[PDB]
DNA sequence: GGAATCCATTACT
DNA sequence: AAACGGAGACCTGGTCTCAATCTGCGTGTT
DNA sequence: AGATTGAGACCAGGTCTCCGTTTCATGAGTCTTTCCCGCACGAGCGGGGGTGATCCCACGCGCA
DNA sequence: TGCGCGTGGGATCACCCCCGCTCGTGCGGGAAAGACAGTAATGGATTCC
């Protein structure tokens, strides 16, 4: 049964404690838990609308040989699809 | 959907009732809501409860719970039970998770009709003992049958594990006892009592519409718990006490094994099907 | 057969020897547990486990509500652990003959002077839609608030008419206490007579007995007294909760619920909405201790 | 294959890149991947000794209700169980 | 075990050949190792390839790779293959992934015996075409008969998917990749060519030991790859040629389609499962 | 029959028209690729894909090694797209009659016509035992016995660590050499069952002549208070700089495989910054 | 009887 | 010509503490 | 009183640069057999979940 | 303003989608002994101090 991890940075403290009802806090700004497809999709909407100006990314199991895919919003670490693979991209200044 | 607000969520956001964990046991700590988070502040630190994946929460002696914490827990659908010593003390539930009342309205029709109550009681008993035939049998001699068989199940299990008895049958009201078997029975039982209370409120079924028991607002949960206590919580309750040694927390050992019993027995998926056919 | 709907806010409560104590900023009081019928727990309150065990055995109904019961949050068991009202509700709702009886009864309070006990449901709901148009129109001209038609959107609270936003907020404000008494009295909120299919269905039917007397007069008044750019959701709650301070409305639901359930007059209990500092002189002669 | 996530902080930069061969870096000190039981143990064994003076905690699919469990060493947040349930404990400072 | 250091790990700590991804295409980037990690660096930024689960790390045009990068990739066991236009160009590999040379020595027995070579060479065909009998067909006829069959499959394609066909069977040595149709099939072809080389070095097999292709050290690769040459990638890549639009790069989307064909066809599972049968283990 | 072994380190390689362009700090080197067979790419080197484009055409083999082969990292194709050498290795290993002949030939390279495989193996243990005894007295060092932990190098005798460090250098060099030639390290004659079985068989030729004296030498001058694997590595680095070892080894492989003298290929090292006078007449432009 | 020596006595590579 | 370890050095971003504020998140005959 | 927000202090971890130091992490004198560890496929395979349809008032409103 | 329904609108009874499929096998992987043709160290047989 699928697993999902969510990471955050520079987000309002109201939301940081909010996912503690759905996730746990292994480390600062790092939340992890187990959902299905429907619950995970709905919650990703919540962190999308309430984060305001901040950093939000998540990992969830997918239908690719890597076994997971990436969804990012206002993220410094973007995601680039190398012909069907999610790889973390880090822009350099 | 509309705007999303921290501390509030729809039923669709919350997980399905039988896809969550059973219970947690919290003592000597203060439950508060900080930064829209249900938190348990013990003597040495604080922990965060994933209320979305939690069925029922338990409160033991020497704990404090804040007003904001209650509504935050109630929103998630996790009911509250004050698990003091000598058994259950008090209940607490929030808004029903289920939007519709089709389950609830059907329960009202069945419970108010004497012949329907007879038929439902026939269904309730045969889940406990499918072998027996109860085609022609009424309410008065029912209570004799379950009471005797529960006592017989209690006796044979006691000798199988060699535990002393005071020839007592467990009820959550007016209970007592200093012998380790007394609280071992209570601690294992109360998790079942808390679990059924949470799920019955999540499905929208009122706890006062009992069939076997009647006379209090929590009659229904007692009747449903009667169906599963003999099968599940009683064997571990005796087992853990016999296995436990002197100078040890029986409850921690007791509650740990009951959680495994809830898992392998598929109790959550089973009873919701059982409530579906009742 | 007297129930105390005592309200607690901005205080800590615990247990000392055998009676619950309160640790409000004003002082410390020692109300006996026997006197407590229902604790309307409001904002800024914590509950100790030792208090609950002293409250569980006495059958007290612990309900978590908003400021003066403006909203409903959660509750425990019914008062005195009884369920006679709930089982009465189930019996009176399963059959149509009593359903006909009670449904016409509610409209009787809706129209105290007009007899509609013979009108069917179709005519009852039809004439129910007639009165709501008049009441909106009559109050619109009284407060000089322009009224067009009840227009709103549950998915869009912000994008609503100021009269509508106040009206929606006022109903939700009343929905709080009327659901609190239902849980306090142990009635099933799901089992509604006119409205059916929602867990609050019984709540709307009972709340409609007071919507035309409290919420709508308040909502129209708030709409007139409101400047542009100021949110009225808090205003409507604050204005409504002022009417709940005295608690005179609270007794009305307690009496009405017995009347709808046809409880015998001897069995019709009446609640007394006490408050700590509002009735200090009234509690002391019974044996309550007040310490600064 | 079940998911796994690793967190790190105050760790020598040699390890911070070495683990990226296995699990990508969505955020600072966060790594995600889909591993079986055997592979994950050896990687955790690798972080066991080369963590230096820092924090490393890991999560993976388990056989409980929440479906995951935690392992921590030299961690700011210890992991405590409430009757067989893994919950994150943040000690009072 | 002993101390574990960055960049060094036993084969046990690393996923088996089956549990790894297929490949990644790279173009116009520098492969440098920083903080003991392979880092493909482009103009905009850097991407950290998770080498541990990479089948073969394809390398395209206009790219530079350092020295420690190859060592780090070789430790992981991912093969390195240099590809551009007009076909594949170069191959590379690490030391190995399996410490047992049982597969190699068994292959050595099979190749030397002329009787054994004919037995296995015929057995290529019924894995390619299970509906035909090659029990009495000689080695010389194998080259000609399979040479016509590979052409027949392409000829069937031309009238099927409604797109012109140049009538050029893929020869990786100086291939003609002018028309956009050719690069689509070649880029698809090199994807398995890298994959075949990736597993062979992982299992310890030597590419030099030839079965049907002879004369070059990549003979075994050209034979194992020929087993799945037309079954999977050719229909998928040629169907991509049918669904061709203007204004986009054909290679990227064609490579993506080959990926989906590979995962749908379970090529990685099928290929090694064959080699176990092919060695009578 | 001409094979070029070129070592490049601390440099960078590109392509302009048809020749590799070494961009080492000294200057720019323009070696044509039409006569290059091996690129012993050392530590800290950068190769361009365009350079790899040409090297495939000429059959040139690429090998990535440490300090001129002190360790082996990766390789590529073989010399001039030739697999005949590996084919003969496969033929020579299947039938035990061929296997016994080359195995006996390996021992005599270090009476042999009657010793069998187990008989040969015991003598090699006997001779290697005497060799340790001889050098222990020759270098006046206290060698107790070869005791080693494969997974614990830090805890061990300095002499034992010296031999372990010295030996592992040798396998890297031969593995780099054998991979370029197109053979397979798995197919071993005496040693069998490992991916480097052929490596440990061939490397036994030069353990006594080269590595063992080096390990004993560094141990003799070893001072307590520092690591010696680094010291042994450097003492092998300079020994491998000359390249006469590689010349011997490539010939030995041809002899071990019974390669005809006419078909035997001669390989020599090419130091770009040390053999400038030789490379200029062949068409090389040198810049500073 | 025991030491020195040889080959068994025992045992290392 | 890479590439990593040690010593700054600077920064954001997370965390704690102290006023100020509100009691809380809005549908139910049009 | 409890919880949220905001402003402000504060400081540990991250990241960047600069300087210095390396080209590295280290087996097999010898392979064979055998006791622990395996995880994908073989045999008949029906319990779930995603969702069309629809009720009956919500949004809005037309004639009366 | 009296009177209801034109668009919905999502749970829910139940419809068709899914693999159904989880324990044993047996196929490879271990690791530790255990061989295999040699010395080295040392003690009883033999003879001498």
């Amino acid at each position: 049964m699928p697993m999902t991890v969510i990471t955050l940075k520079n987000v309002p403290q109201s939301l940081r404690g909010d996912l503690t009802r759905w996730m746990q806090e292994i480390a600062t700004g790092v939340y992890v838990g187990n959902f299905n497809s429907r619950i995970r999709e709905y919650l990703w909407r919540r962190v999308q609308e309430t984060m305001g100006a901040g950093e939000a990314s998540m990992c969830f199991a997918a239908r690719n040989e890597l076994g997971y895919d990436f969804l990012t919003e206002n993220a410094s670490r973007s995601v680039i699809d190398y012909d069907g693979l999610p790889l973390i991209f880090i822009p350099k200044e | 959907a509309g705007p999303i607000i921290a501390g509030k969520s729809e039923s669709s956001e919350l997980p399905r009732v039988e896809d969550r964990a059973t219970f947690i046991y919290i003592e000597h700590a203060k439950i508060n809501r900080v930064d829209s988070a249900v938190t348990v502040a013990e003597a040495k630190g604080v922990v965060r409860i994933p209320a979305a994946m939690i069925g029922v929460l338990l409160l033991g002696p020497g704990t404090d719970i804040s007003h904001r914490a209650v509504e935050l827990l109630g929103d998630t659908g996790t009911a509250l039970v004050w698990v003091g010593e000598q058994g259950v003390r008090y209940y607490a539930s929030g808004r029903a998770l289920a939007r519709s009342t089709r389950f609830l309205v059907k329960q009202a029709e069945l419970v108010t009709n004497e012949r329907s109550r007879l038929r439902v009681a026939r269904r309730m008993y045969q889940m406990r003992f499918p072998t027996e035939d109860v085609s022609k049998l009424t309410m008065q001699q029912l209570r004799s049958h379950e009471g005797a068989r529960v006592r017989r199940k209690y006796r044979e299990l006691s000798k199988k594990y060699n535990v002393p008895w005071k020839k007592r049958v467990y009820n959550p009201d007016d209970f007592a006892g200093g012998d380790p078997i007394n609280q071992a029975l209570s601690a294992a039982h109360v998790a079942l009592y808390g679990l059924v209370h949470s799920v019955v409120a999540a499905l929208g079924l009122s706890p006062g519409l009992g069939f076997v028991h009647t006379g209090h607002d929590r009659s229904f949960i007692y009747d449903v718990a009667d169906l599963y206590k003999a099968e599940i919580t009683v064997p571990i309750a005796f087992a853990v006490a016999a296995e436990a040694e002197e100078g040890q927390d029986i409850g921690q050992l007791a509650r740990l094994r009951t959680r495994d019993a809830f898992v392998d027995g598929k109790i959550l998926k089973r009873m919701v099907k059982d409530l579906q056919t009742l």
